[PDB]
């Protein structure tokens, strides 16, 4: 197990820090839906997406690989606690239509960005 | 490096005993504003509530005709880099 | 280059604990991987906690609250993970499911911050 | 940890041209079933057709009178280790 927890640890850290980079880079943009924190997930979203294409058509790829890529990668960079500190403040802060807003395009958006990377590796082969 | 300091503060309307006062928002995301007012003469206690994050506005009350006062207004804002923090505060002297 | 120490601790804490959480429990329930769901509940109810606590003590050292919350709470959290889910529930025709996993984790993880939020706030009137 | 693979695949009514196959579910989010068939003797086209994760029974028609086919399914399924994967097929023979 030993080895699998590097993967996680060396594909986390690289994502916990490139969110790290971008939250602080773009965040305070636009508050009421801070695009760093979106960027993430919409990326890391995407990632996914073309990993779960890719992995179904590697059957025998390393999962050292795999665990570090999403485990690691996408579980690093993306953020459910930032997302939603953010709704919590909108909502704290009494502005509903960008908390409600918030919460959308997160979601749907992430799914998007999902079935992008997915469809678009299905295509390719 | 976004100011979470309100600007432009300033009074729009007065009574002998009340104060109208407006600011502008700092572009981030405000909880809820400060607001501070004592008597600009000395050791008078210095008073305080809370307005809510939406408004910009507050109406200050039960003041002394003819006293000079110095209102104060900061922010409890949310920023990515401190979570809840509180700003700096803005400042002004007005006399009833 | 302090910060990004604090960001790597404490992200490869939370991606670690979310790896060894998840592949123990996804599996229990596949319909809602309790594994992945209780990772954002509890990271939610962290940076709730972290949310009032913080507030209170202006003094403390910014690297404490940067391991704790973008690394901690930021590796344990995932959006990837929970929209992956969605998805493969999306595809596999299981939209009642997909539904419901979309509200719990948000509802749920908004009701989360709120409590470890209002414990403290509570706790220090 | 836990079998992606249907159990329980069966014939559950035939006639000599259509088969109806059923299977429970393995315990995992099945993204879509697989059924292959093709006839025992080794020189039939296997033929491989999917149907939803919702569903567990499955109609293969156009088939010979009084011919052995094997019959195979198996599952495209989501887990967490593995993201999406192809499973182990569950194989019977049927003969018409
Ligand atoms: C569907 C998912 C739900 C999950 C849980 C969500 C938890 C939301 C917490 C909201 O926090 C409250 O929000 C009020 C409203 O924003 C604030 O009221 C403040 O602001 C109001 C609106 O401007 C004023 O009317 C109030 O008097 C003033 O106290 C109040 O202080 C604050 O504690
Ligand atoms: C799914 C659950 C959704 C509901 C969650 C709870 C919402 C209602 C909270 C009721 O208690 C509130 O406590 C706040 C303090 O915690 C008070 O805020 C007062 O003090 C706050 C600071 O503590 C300021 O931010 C506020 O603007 C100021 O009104 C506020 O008046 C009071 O009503
Ligand atoms: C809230 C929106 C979020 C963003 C968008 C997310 C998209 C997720 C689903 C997309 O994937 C498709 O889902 C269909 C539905 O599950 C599948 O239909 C399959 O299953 C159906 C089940 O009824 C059959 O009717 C179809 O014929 C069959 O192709 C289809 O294969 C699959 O590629
Ligand atoms: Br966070
Ligand atoms: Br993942
Ligand atoms: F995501
Ligand atoms: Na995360």
């Amino acid at each position: 197990m030993i080895k699998s927890l590097f993967a996680v640890i060396i594909g986390g850290s690289v994502g916990c820090t490139l969110r790290w980079l971008l939250s602080t880079k773009f965040n305070s943009l636009f508050p009421n839906l801070p695009p760093g924190t979106l960027v993430v997930n919409l990326l890391a979203g995407l990632i996914i997406g073309t990993a779960l294409a890719y992995f179904l058509r590697q059957p025998h790829l390393d999962p050292f690989w795999k665990l570090m890529i999403t485990t690691g990668l996408c579980g690093g960079l993306s953020t459910f606690t930032t997302f939603s500190v953010e709704v919590f403040a909108l909502l704290q802060a009494g502005n509903y239509i960008w908390a409600l807003t918030s919460v959308l395009v997160h979601v749907i958006g992430s799914l998007i960005m999902t079935a992008l990377g997915f469809f678009i590796i299905t295509i390719l082969f | 490096s976004v100011s979470s300091v309100p600007t432009k503060l300033e009074v729009v309307a007065a009574t002998p005993t009340s104060l109208l006062i407006s600011w502008d928002a700092p572009a981030v995301t405000v909880v809820h504003y400060v607001i501070t007012y004592g008597e600009t003469g000395g050791n008078s206690p210095v008073q305080e509530f809370t307005v809510p994050g939406s408004k910009s506005t507050a109406t200050i009350s039960g003041l002394k005709p003819g006293v000079d006062y110095t209102i104060t207004v900061y922010t409890m804002y949310y920023s990515y880099s401190d979570l809840y923090s509180y700003s700096s505060p803005i400042s002004i002297n007005y006399r009833t």
